[PDB]
C-alpha cells in the first residue's frame, strides 16, 4: 500500500539508492504532523454512529425521492437504508485510514480505484456521496490542525466525485 | 509492502474495522520514537560504505578460498557482484528499519534468493558470515553514545538485529 514511508523508500529503491536526506526530512514530515491526524482519527472514530447516522439523514433530507422511488438503488427499502448507512460507513472509516498512515492510499486503493465503474453500474448518484461527506465535515466538532488533516481527505474524496 | 502503520490498517479493513483505541495508542508511542529511528537510518547510511568493505575485508581474510582462482569471488566482475550483494541487503535493511516492518525484505529477500544462489554456485553460507559481520559493525555504528542526545535505543537496536538475521536466515 501506498504511504509516505513506502513512498520514499520506493524512491530510493527505484534508483538504486540509500535513503537521502531527502526522504528522511519527508518522514520527519509525516512524524510531525501524526499528533493532529491520530487526534483527528480518534475523534472520528468515536463518533463514528453518530457522523454516519445524521449524514445519512442530510442526504434523505436533501434528495427525498432517495427514500420514496421505487427500485434496488434507492433507499426506499430496508435493505436500501442499510446500504447507504453502510457505504457512508466505508467512507468514514477510509478517511480515517488515511489520517493513520498518512496518506491517501488506503482510500486510493480500497474505494477510488472502480468508483466509477461501481457508480455508474449501480445507478448510485455522485451527488448523494457529496451531500453525506459535507456533513461529516460540518459536524465532526474538530478545531486547528486536527480539523484540517480530516477535511483535507473528506475534500480528497468529494473531488473524486466530483 | 508496507509499513508499520499500513500493516494495522490492512488488517482492519479485513475485518472492516474502525482502529481500536489501544491500536491507535500503539502507533502514536511509534510516532514517538521516530527520532531515533531516524537517527539509527542516518547513521548506518552515512557509514554505508565502511561497514560493506571492512565485513569484505574480514569475510575474505576468514575465508581465502573465495577469493583463489576458481573461487566465487576471484575476477573483479564477481568480486563486484559480491561487494553489490553486501550492499543491496545494507540498503534494505535500511528501508526495513524505517518503515518498522519486514515486509520490504519478503518481496524481494523471498526472491528465491537462497535458489538463485545455489543455480550459480554462490555460498549462501558465506554470504551469512557477510551479513552477520556486517550486523555487529551496523550496531555498534548505530548505537554509539557519541554525538546524540543520551537516552535509550535498546528496543532499536533489537529490531535491526531481527532484521540483519532476517537476512541471514533467507540467503542459507
Ligand atoms: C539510539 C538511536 C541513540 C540515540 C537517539 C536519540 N536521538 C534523539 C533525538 C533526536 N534525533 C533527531 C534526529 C533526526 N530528526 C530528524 O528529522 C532527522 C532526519 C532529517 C534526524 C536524523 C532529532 C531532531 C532529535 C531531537 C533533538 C535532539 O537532538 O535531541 C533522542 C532523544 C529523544 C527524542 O526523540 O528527542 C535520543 C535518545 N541516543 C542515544 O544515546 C543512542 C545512541
Ligand atoms: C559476496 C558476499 C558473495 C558472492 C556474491 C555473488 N552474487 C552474485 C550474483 C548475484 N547476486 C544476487 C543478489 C541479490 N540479492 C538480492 O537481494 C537482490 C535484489 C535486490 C539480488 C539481485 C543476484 C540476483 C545475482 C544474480 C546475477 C547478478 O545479478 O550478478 C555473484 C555473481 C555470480 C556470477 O555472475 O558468476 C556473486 C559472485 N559470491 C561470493 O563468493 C561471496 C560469498
Ligand atoms: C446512500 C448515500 C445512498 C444509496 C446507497 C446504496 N448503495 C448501494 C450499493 C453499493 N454501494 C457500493 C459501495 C461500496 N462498496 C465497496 O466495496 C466500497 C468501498 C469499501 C464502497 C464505497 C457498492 C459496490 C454497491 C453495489 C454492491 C452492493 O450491493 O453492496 C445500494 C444498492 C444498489 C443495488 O443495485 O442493489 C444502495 C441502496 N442509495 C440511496 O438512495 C442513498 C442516497
Amino acid at each position: 500500500m501506498k504511504t509516505p514511508i513506502t513512498e520514499a523508500i520506493a524512491a530510493a529503491d527505484n534508483q538504486g539508492r540509500f535513503l537521502s536526506n531527502t526522504e528522511l526530512q519527508a518522514v520527519n514530515g509525516r512524524y510531525q504532523r501524526a499528533a493532529a491526524s491520530l487526534e483527528a482519527a480518534r475523534s472520528l472514530t468515536s463518533n463514528a454512529e453518530r457522523l454516519i447516522n445524521g449524514a445519512a439523514q442530510a442526504v434523505y433530507s436533501k434528495f427525498p425521492y432517495t427514500s420514496q422511488m421505487p427500485g434496488p438503488q434507492y433507499a426506499s427499502s430496508a435493505v436500501g437504508k442499510a446500504k447507504c448507512a453502510r457505504d457512508i460507513g466505508y467512507y468514514l472509516r477510509m478517511v480515517t485510514y488515511c489520517l493513520v498512515v498518512g496518506g491517501t492510499g488506503p482510500m486510493d486503493e480500497y474505494l477510488i480505484a472502480g468508483l466509477e465503474e461501481i457508480n455508474r453500474t449501480f445507478d448510485l448518484s455522485p451527488s448523494w456521496y457529496v451531500e453525506a461527506l459535507n456533513y461529516i465535515k460540518a459536524n465532526h466538532g474538530l478545531s486547528g490542525q486536527a480539523a484540517n488533516e480530516a477535511n483535507t481527505y473528506i475534500d480528497y474524496a468529494i473531488n473524486a466525485l466530483s | 509492502m508496507l509499513d508499520a502503520f499500513a500493516k494495522v490498517v490492512a488488517q482492519a479493513d479485513a475485518r472492516g474495522e474502525f482502529l481500536s483505541n489501544t491500536q491507535l495508542d500503539a502507533l502514536s508511542k511509534m510516532v514517538s520514537e521516530g527520532n531515533k529511528r531516524l537517527d539509527v537510518v542516518n547513521r548506518i547510511t552515512s557509514n554505508a560504505s565502511a561497514i560493506v568493505t571492512n565485513a569484505a575485508r574480514a569475510l575474505f581474510s576468514e575465508q581465502p578460498q573465495l577469493i583463489q582462482p576458481g573461487g566465487n569471488a576471484y575476477t573483479n566482475r564477481r568480486m563486484a557482484a559480491c561487494l553489490r550483494d553486501m550492499e543491496i541487503i545494507l540498503r534494505y535493511v535500511s528501508y526495513a528499519i524505517i518503515a518498522g516492518d519486514s515486509s520490504i525484505l519478503d518481496d524481494r529477500c523471498l526472491n528465491g534468493l537462497r535458489e538463485t544462489y545455489q543455480a550459480l554456485g554462490v555460498p549462501g553460507a558465506s554470504v551469512a558470515v557477510g551479513i552477520e559481520k556486517m550486523k555487529d559493525s551496523a550496531i555498534a555504528i548505530a548505537n554509539d553514545p557519541s554525538g546524540i542526545t543520551t537516552g535509550d535505543c535498546s528496543a532499536l537496536m533489537a529490531e535491526v538485529g531481527t532484521y540483519f538475521d532476517r537476512a541471514a536466515t533467507a540467503v542459507q
